[PDB]
């Protein structure tokens, strides 16, 4: 190969042991590299071959870096090495790294790590038409009472009952946003229930979790009230309530404020929304 | 240049090669930015530390003084470049990788013969050699004939090893032109499902490639599938030029989260009515990523010995090493190719069960043992000892483990009995005056949480060496019967006296007592020590249900209740014990078979080992696997019968693909493995109905991707990983900050 | 900047620090364009977002700064990246609009009647993080006030002894003391040579830090800057059409 | 409600939050750092439900950065 302007980063892996339990013993540091990157072999040999014994052995098979430590110290001991991206991958997702006692694998520790903040690896690399294809699985982003170019009259009822045929319909207030591995989590409180299937005993003041992939450009700001309807997922939260994924088969729309709804332009459109909520929330899809 | 002269001038101050090597390591810049004095404190020899510190201090001072000065030119911009490295006076690296020798064969040729061949690609011309062997006319060496392989136009595609779905990926196929003419090529990627691609795939792009040049072509793609996609790039020369090439490769696309493994095992007992019907609750983990469509895998077996040691177990083509699923770079891990394979052969030999398995298993077995012998001998020191790593200090423990295993395997691998006699002589030199053995750098420590570590380690090491020395007695013949065999037997007796008084004194740990009992049972210790060691070990036994195991006390939660092994329930899963417990009860089971034979305590212990094995093969790690398989193989030889015992099991679950139900006929004669495992939905519960005249074992494997780690994952050990950009890291490496 | 003094907050709110294969500087134009030299940015020119663009801070080593992402890089077609700096000018387009505030305001493009302020011996200002008088890169922003040098006087001082022929051209202007001591140095390329429009009390960039003597601030040698006013239609054509 | 202005503020001239017919609002870009173009930002609520400028345009004004403005004395 030649030139191509390769992307290079520098890793830093620190390990230590709290308490005197499980003292010493050989441990293995398993680092799953970010997508597209492979660890630089030259710097890894410096940890073991020099007069400084920072590692006893290393394996680089696959996107994994296996580090063999003779013992885990009480104070921090850190190891670093370069990594080079052979093929440019953007919008990189965080990966896991694991340190475990080899002869006692029950004593272990796994942690997530992500790309450096304000790095170009977090920015997209899609060509214009590819980005439009990319969000084909992403939920539609619209402000209050916004009409799409193809949204004919009765679009909310068509989405709910014809295609993609909604399985759950809620009216929630976003409380707090959390960032998980490759996903953004919105903690919400249900204010009104329109329809449900798997989520029995879903009611007002009940709390649910709504997740969306980090790739999608949708963002639910806390303090606002949204109409959310889609298909029920397969996961559950810490209390036992089901969790919801927001994708292209989910309808998310912030509900208009009192000041905006009584505006002359949006008064007719705001009536369609409330007429739909009363129609669907009462009689459902039995048209 | 000036940096090279000054560093070599500093090296010239040290005449000894030891001082030069310690100095050359000092001038080499460590990857992570550790302080020079902080870094120099690590080296273990003060005679090496003094020149290492002086050269490291001079190199860093010189490098920072010369920093930011280089790359002279009329331009007013400054190129960012890493710090100059010393150009080694060591030997230069000559190329070492060459294409594999195709056409390495021998063919019967009558007068003349023509071979149709397909040429592997390369840019280097090669020559073909030939040797003729005739019974009447003898050997003849053919004159070499040249064959030059060349490429008019070459397409090369690179793609990452692992890509998470919905990551933005710009693949860069490179067009290589070896022709002396400019070439215009039409390149495109074939359309394939699961990839958002320009124009829906098949979008032509016109690229001009100059003569004798390379040109990367940029295509944008993002994977939306969750499996694996084979993408094919097609390049064709325009006009009347027939040049063109196509490359097809598979891109592995993974789910977003990180892999999480959950392994639960269930006892199958139709003899008691409580185990005839049991429910498996499925999974509902709160950290599992959405979507994915994960599955749950179930393995139901009533033929535990054959499934563990048969064609689907220890005698698989890859052996147990691929089933244990851990990296095996260390030296001790080499015995995973040996000790389990030897135990698997011992079970099939003593039960005459080779005819049931396919006959190629014996070829698989000898290949694994010879593979282990060939690998472990690389760690052998000059004096017959073995080290954990190459060029590392010798370990007394590892040297004993090698003698314990290679004594059995040397006959079939072509080993040398002389080398094993040299090995045992080194172990004898490590015996102290008390009779205990001592290791300056043991591989395993284990004895933690529980105090009095020196007492447990020395006793456990001594018992482990004696067990190794007893297996080494099988190597000796008439040559070593008088000089060496008498020394080893006296060394075993001297160490048994140490183990005897420590066993009689008591207060040994559960692990130390178990290995002592097997050491004093493998070697025919006197009846007084043989009995008191058994009574001492049985006082530490824990019994629950039909299981017998040996554990350890993890302190006390202030004022807490006493009956710790109280709860048990055949409808509940069998909890996976730590590696220390598996190794302790394995030694106790081996001690039980020699002291008492097949008994109810041997049955209860071995049944616990059988229900403690992992899903796809071994136990917790390498050391516990080789000893547990050694113990279970000895039990399965003792408890083997010709009865057709089995069981009937019916499994059903309402998955996402509808209600599925499977009815299985299980008995002792079968070999059940990967191809027989069932698939159910991750979230859906599974219902199992058991019936028959013999007990069995059911294992479930639930592997899925999580978006967060547990809150209790890192109680003891800690790992922290951070990453910085190259421009951010280099400026931070050459940093002079918080000063002036 | 070689032989200067340390700037205070607000002195050069248009200064941009560019990091990539090279350490260089730039000047903000409007709220989404960066003016810089072509030779400094030609490195990794076809990788759009390769450049780390930092602005709104006075220290190069600072962890806190305003980040900008490049959407595309435009190099003047007259430039030849072999040897020489004829037509050394480049425009970088920022993907997001910069938040104009107290520490970030763009530099004005020169008017056609602004050459009344770019007369010989009149004082101009250069600023950037470059090799200081002590020999290392500046940890905080530095600047000099230097007079413009006559074009004939500047041409006579070049092409000898080591410099190649045709190094000075009509697309350049020069500045610096006759005795030396005030000059730009390695790392200031792309920085703005700004002048004060006293009629409007506004600052505009008239020159772009380009090249000079390899020994910075040498007596009898002057810094050479790319003259902006020759490329005003080229700047407007790229901004309006791209 | 008036459409928010990038790098600008909206001021109610007629009264606090009154958006009805014939009410007047005054747009203002952030002072010193920005200047306004196209129009001067005086908008009145028209009978059709759209905020209209003094010129009769229904779209927002645009704020333009003010170049220069150095702190040197
Ligand atoms: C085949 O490909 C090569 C490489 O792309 C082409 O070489 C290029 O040819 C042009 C035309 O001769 C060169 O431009 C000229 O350069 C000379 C100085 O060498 C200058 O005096 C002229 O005014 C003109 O600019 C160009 O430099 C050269 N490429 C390189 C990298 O030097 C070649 O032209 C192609 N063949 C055909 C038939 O087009
Ligand atoms: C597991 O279940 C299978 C059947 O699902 C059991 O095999 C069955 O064994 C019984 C007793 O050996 C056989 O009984 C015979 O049935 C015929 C037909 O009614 C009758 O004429 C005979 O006199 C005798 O009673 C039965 O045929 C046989 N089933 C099949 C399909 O062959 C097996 O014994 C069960 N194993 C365990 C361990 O529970």
């Amino acid at each position: 190969v030649v030139e191509e302007q390769e992307s290079r980063v520098h890793y830093t892996v620190c390990i230590w042991r709290n308490g005197k339990v499980g003292l010493s013993g050989m441990a293995i540091a398993d680092v799953t590299l970010l997508s597209g990157f492979h660890a630089l072999r030259a710097d890894l040999e410096k940890l073991t071959s020099l007069s400084d014994r920072y590692v006893s052995h290393f394996e680089t098979e696959g996107p994994h870096v296996l580090l063999y430590f003779d013992s885990v110290p009480t104070s921090r001991e850190c190891v670093g090495f370069e990594a080079v991206q052979e093929v440019p991958v953007g919008l990189v997702q965080p990966a896991s790294a694991t340190l475990y006692d080899y002869y006692n694998p029950e004593r272990r520790c796994s942690v997530f790590y992500g790309a450096p903040s304000k790095s170009r690896l977090l920015a997209t690399l899609c060509s214009a038409e590819v980005c439009q294809c990319a969000e084909g699985k992403c939920p539609r982003q619209r402000r209050a009472l916004e009409r799409g170019l193809q949204d004919e009259d009765g679009y909310r009822m068509k989405f709910a009952c014809y295609y993609p045929r909604v399985e759950y319909g809620f009216q929630v207030k976003v409380l707090r946003e959390d960032s998980r591995a490759a996903f953004r989590l919105f903690e919400t409180k249900i204010t009104q229930v329109l329809h449900f299937t798997k989520d029995v005993k879903a009611a007002a003041n009940q709390m649910r979790n709504f997740l969306v992939r980090a790739s999608c450009r949708l963002r639910l700001e806390p303090g606002k009230e949204y109409l959310i309807m889609g298909l029920d997922g397969a996961t559950y939260d810490l209390e036992g309530h089901p969790q919801y994924l927001l994708d292209s088969n989910s309808w998310i729309e912030e509900m208009p404020s009192e000041r905006l709804c009584r505006s002359t332009r949006q008064r007719a459109a705001c009536a369609q929304l409330n007429d739909f909520l009363q129609e669907y929330g009462t009689q459902g899809c039995q048209v | 240049v000036n940096f090279q002269k000054a560093i070599n001038e500093k090296l010239g101050q040290y005449a000894s090669p030891t001082a030069k090597r310690c100095c050359q390591d000092g001038v080499t810049r460590l990857p992570m930015m550790r302080s020079c004095e902080q870094r120099a404190a690590r080296v273990q020899q003060p005679d090496c530390r003094e020149p290492f510190l002086s050269c490291c201090q001079f190199a860093e001072s010189l490098r920072k003084k010369s920093r930011d000065k280089g790359q002279a030119g009329l331009q007013r911009a400054l190129e960012i470049l890493q710090e100059e490295d010393l150009i080694d006076e060591d030997d230069i690296p000559v190329r070492s990788f060459f294409p594999e020798n195709w056409l390495w064969r021998v063919e019967t040729v009558d007068r003349f013969q023509i071979l149709t061949l397909w040429l592997p690609d390369s840019l280097t011309t090669w020559e073909i050699h030939g040797l003729s062997l005739s019974k009447t006319k003898g050997l003849c060496v053919a004159t070499p004939v040249q064959l030059r392989v060349f490429r008019e136009f070459h397409l090369h595609l690179r793609l990452p090893m692992s890509v998470r779905r919905f990551e933005q990926l710009e693949l860069r196929p490179v067009l290589y032109n070896y022709l002396d003419k400019n070439l215009t090529v039409s390149v495109h990627v074939s359309p394939v499902e699961g990839l958002c691609l320009a124009g829906g795939g098949g979008l032509a792009q016109q690229v001009l490639v100059p003569a004798g040049s390379a040109r990367p072509v940029a295509f944008s793609v993002v994977p939306t599938a969750a499996a694996a996609v084979s993408l094919k790039v097609v390049a064709r020369g325009s006009f009347e030029f027939p040049v063109g090439d196509a490359v097809s490769k598979v891109l592995q696309i993974e789910k977003e989260g990180a892999i999480h493994r959950e392994e639960l095992v269930y006892e199958l007992n139709p003899l008691d009515h409580r185990g005839r019907t049991l429910e498996i609750p499925g999974n509902s983990d709160p950290n599992m990523i959405p979507d994915g469509d994960f599955n749950s895998y179930v393995r139901v077996t009533a033929s535990d010995p054959l499934d563990t040691l048969g064609s689907e177990g220890a005698l698989s083509p890859g052996g147990v090493a691929s089933l244990l699923r851990l990296p095996r770079g260390c030296g001790e891990q080499t015995m995973i190719y040996l000790a389990p394979t030897l135990a698997a052969s011992r079970y099939l030999d003593k039960t005459e069960q080779w005819s049931t398995l396919p006959p190629e298993t014996k070829d698989h077995a000898v290949d694994l043992i010879q593979k282990g012998y060939m690998r472990i001998q690389q760690f052998r020191k000059a004096d017959g000892s073995y080290a954990a790593w190459l060029s590392r200090d010798s370990s007394t423990w590892l040297t004993a483990f090698v003698l314990k295993v290679l004594s059995l395997a040397q006959e079939q691998v072509g080993g040398s009995p002389e080398k094993l006699q040299e090995t045992s002589n080194w172990l004898l030199s490590q015996q102290q005056a008390d009779g205990s053995f001592q290791d300056p750098c043991p591989v395993l420590d284990r004895s933690m949480q529980g105090g009095l570590v020196g007492n447990d380690e020395t006793v456990a090491l001594t018992a482990f060496v004696t067990i190794a020395l007893h297996h080494g007695l099988a190597v000796f013949q008439d040559e070593g019967a008088e000089p060496l065999k008498q020394r080893v037997e006296a060394s075993i007796s001297k160490a048994n006296s140490f183990l005897g008084e420590k066993a009689s004194a008591g207060l040994l740990g559960a692990h130390a007592a178990a290995i002592t009992a097997y050491a004093l049972s493998l070697t025919k210790a006197p009846v007084d020590l043989l009995g008191v060691a058994h009574n001492n070990l049985m006082a530490m036994a824990q019994e629950t249900g039909d299981n017998l195991y040996w554990g350890s006390v993890t302190g006390s939660q202030s004022n807490a209740v006493s009956p710790t092994p109280a709860p048990r329930n055949p409808s509940d899963p069998m909890p996976q014990a730590p590696a220390l417990w598996i190794e302790t009860t394995a030694y106790a089971l081996l001690h039980l078979l020699l002291h008492e034979g097949k008994a109810e305590m041997a049955d209860q212990a071995s049944a616990w080992l059988t229900r403690q094995g992992s899903f796809q093969g071994g136990f917790r790690s390498t050391q516990d696997t080789v000893i547990a398989l050694d113990a279970l193989s000895a039990y399965w030889i003792a408890s083997h019968t010709t009865e057709e015992r089995g069981l009937n099991v019916t499994l059903s679950s309402t998955g996402r693909n509808g209600f599925k139900s499977h009815a299985l006929q299980l008995n002792n004669r079968q070999i059940r493995g990967l191809e027989e495992e069932l698939q159910f939905s991750l979230g859906s519960k599974i219902n199992v109905k058991v019936g028959g005249n013999s007990k069995g074992t059911l294992k479930v494997l639930r592997t899925y991707n999580v978006l967060d780690m547990k809150n209790t994952t890192c109680q003891d050990l800690q790992i922290e990983v951070t990453v910085k950009g190259h421009v951010e890291y280099t400026m931070e490496a050459n940093e002079d900050y918080e000063d002036y | 900047i070689y032989g200067g003094q340390k700037a205070k907050p607000g002195d050069f709110p248009w200064q941009v620090l560019i990091l990539g294969g090279t350490t260089a500087a730039g000047a903000l134009l409007y709220d989404n364009w960066v003016l810089t030299a072509a030779h400094a940015v030609y490195e990794q020119k076809h990788d759009a977002s390769a450049l780390d663009i930092r602005m709104g801070t006075l220290k190069r080593l600072s962890p806190h700064y305003t980040q900008a992402w490049s959407e595309a890089v435009f190099i003047h077609e007259g430039y030849t990246h072999d040897a020489g700096f004829d037509n050394d000018i480049a425009l970088i387009k920022l993907n997001n609009k910069v938040v104009i505030n107290s520490n970030i305001t763009p530099i004005c493009l020169p008017r056609k009647e602004a050459e009344s302020f770019m007369r010989t011996d009149d004082i101009g200002t250069a600023s950037g993080w470059g090799l200081t008088q002590r020999g290392f890169l500046a940890r905080n922003l530095m600047y000099v006030d230097i007079p413009i040098v006559d074009h004939q006087k500047c041409t006579a001082a070049y092409e000898k002894p080591p410099y190649p022929r045709g190094s000075v051209t009509a697309n350049m202007l020069c500045a610096g003391l006759e005795s030396g001591g005030k000059d730009s140095c390695r790392g200031d390329a792309g920085g703005a040579l700004v002048f004060l429009d006293s009629e409007t009390e506004r600052w505009f960039v008239g020159g772009i830090v380009s090249w000079g003597s390899m020994n910075c601030g040498e007596a009898g040698q002057y810094g050479v800057y790319t003259k902006v006013i020759n490329y005003i239609p080229w700047i407007e054509n790229i901004i309006s059409d791209f | 409600p008036p459409d928010d202005l990038p790098s600008g503020r909206v001021e109610y001239i007629t009264g606090p939050g009154v958006t009805t017919y014939k009410a007047v609002i005054q747009y203002s870009c952030e002072e010193t750092f920005y200047t306004m173009k196209v129009n001067d930002g005086k908008y009145v609520c028209e009978a059709d439900g759209f905020w209209t400028s003094s010129k009769g345009e229904k779209s927002l004004p645009v704020c333009e950065p003010v170049c220069g403005l150095s702190a040197r004395t």
